[PDB]
């Protein structure tokens, strides 16, 4: 079964710029058995290209595609706002037909450091017998940000989960939560809790922390 | 005028069955192939099934072969997806989609009107299918109590509900500026969790009260919680 691998994973571009998306197939596919789609959150996917290089109805000439063998490309000649979205290739050379994993094209803006906050477990949640520590990174750009948890200075691994909003429609920033989940028993066993954040807009990593019970 | 409307979504337990329907209008339904495509949470597009104009040629993604059957009724313009022996991994948004209105034989001859399922030019808005053994449950709402970038921040942790979705508002709903509600995360327990947060002036903490209004209709729950510095 043919596996399609798209690259790069994400592009940060601005209207008027060119985007070039690539798709590697794990087996040779003939030039004419390829399609590309565009997909924005909350809306149905949209066909852009079929037959390797043919534009779908209504699709303007700024989109073009082609390729053969094990590499196919889509180029958006000069980006507009609606073009910021996820793009997928699809092969129909051989059943089962398959899609690539997607490449995101996102809006480039000026650097914005996160505003960083840490929230300890509430009394309520503790009484109920669970313990969640939340680290908030608010309104930042670019997307890349490293969040590390420390408990009594021991680096944490495998016990946190990050959630991230869509790029903001007005200001093109992201916000992110990192949530550290502990048994109440372990929470009670330690004192210092800390979220350390590394990001382009900070001159060095920022740590927010609290001492349990203070 | 041209449209595809899906129906039949919903929550089913593992091992269960579910049937999806797609009604086509505004085009000559008989000429076109059709397919189903899905997108699981945080995942990309996955090709599920396709059948050609007269339903003679039908094919399946590897992960659903056997369990899923596509069919069509060219008389009433429906395409269907029968999904049996459902698994947690089948959880996804399912899209009905229109295929081509031609095909090409091994000899390179093109047949106008004999559509198939090579690619999809018209897509339904999609219907959600959730496969889980989790019991319907309302959320626990916990306060996230309060400076960075000039402000304070506070929020509500809405934890352990099923199913989605929940909705969050602040101070009854007049407060939208600076509110972020995060995408839900499915925890190991099979229940969902998220946080809702909002940034506010540090001086204004003492003066004004902050309450989050959390609604979870599936379990007809409503909860309002005050966050205190």
């Amino acid at each position: 079964e043919i596996v399609l691998t798209q690259s790069p994973d994400t592009l940060s571009l601005s209207p008027g710029e060119r985007a070039t998306l690539s798709c590697r197939a794990s087996q040779s596919v003939h030039s004419r058995y390829f399609a590309w789609y565009q997909h924005k959150p909350g809306q149905p996917p949209r066909l852009l290209i079929y037959g390797g290089s043919t534009r779908a109805t209504g699709i303007p000439n700024r989109f073009s595609a082609g390729g053969s063998g094990t590499q196919f490309t889509l180029t958006v000649n000069r980006l507009e706002a609606e073009d910021f979205a996820v793009y997928y290739c699809q092969q129909y050379g051989r059943s089962p037909y398959t899609f690539g994993q997607g490449t995101k094209v996102e809006i480039r803006r000026t650097v914005a450091a996160p505003s960083v906050f840490i929230f300890p477990p509430s009394d309520e949640q503790l009484k109920s017998g669970t313990a969640s520590v939340v680290c908030l990174l608010n309104n930042f750009y670019p997307r890349e940000a490293k969040v590390q948890w420390k408990v009594d200075n021991a680096l944490q691994s495998g016990n946190s989960q990050e959630s991230v909003t869509e790029q903001d429609s007005k200001d093109s920033t992201y916000s992110l939560s990192s949530t550290l989940t502990l048994s109440k028993a372990d929470y009670e066993k330690h004192k210092v809790y800390a979220c350390e954040v590394t990001h382009q807009g900070l001159s060095s990593p920022v740590t927010k922390s609290f001492n349990r019970g203070e | 005028e041209v449209q595809l409307v899906e129906s039949g979504g919903g929550l089913i337990r593992p091992g269960g069955s579910l049937r999806l329907s797609c009604k086509g209008s505004g085009f000559i339904f008989e000429n076109f192939g059709f397919g189903w495509v899905r997108q699981g949470p945080g995942k990309g597009l996955e090709w599920v099934s396709g059948t050609n104009w007269n339903g003679g040629d039908s094919r399946y993604g590897d992960s659903v072969k056997g369990r899923f059957t596509i069919s069509r009724d060219n008389s009433n313009n429906f395409v269907y997806l029968q999904m049996n022996s459902l698994r947690p991994e089948d959880t996804a948004i399912y899209y009905c989609a229109r295929g081509t209105d031609y095909t090409i034989d091994d000899q390179g001859i093109r047949y106008q009107g004999s559509g198939t399922f090579w690619y999809f030019d018209v897509w339904g808005r999609g219907t959600l299918v959730t496969v889980s053994s989790a019991s319907t449950k309302g959320p626990s709402v916990f306060p996230l109590a309060p400076t960075s970038g000039g402000t304070a921040a506070l929020g509500c942790l809405v934890k352990d509900y099923f199913p989605e979705p929940v909705t969050v508002s602040w101070n009854s709903g007049a407060l939208t500026s600076g509110v972020h509600t995060f995408p839900a995360v499915l925890q190991s327990s099979g229940l969902y969790s998220l946080s809702s947060v909002v940034t506010v002036p540090s001086s204004s903490l003492g003066t004004q009260t902050y309450i989050c209004n959390v609604n979870h209709k599936p379990s007809n729950t409503k909860v309002d919680k005050k966050v205190e510095p």
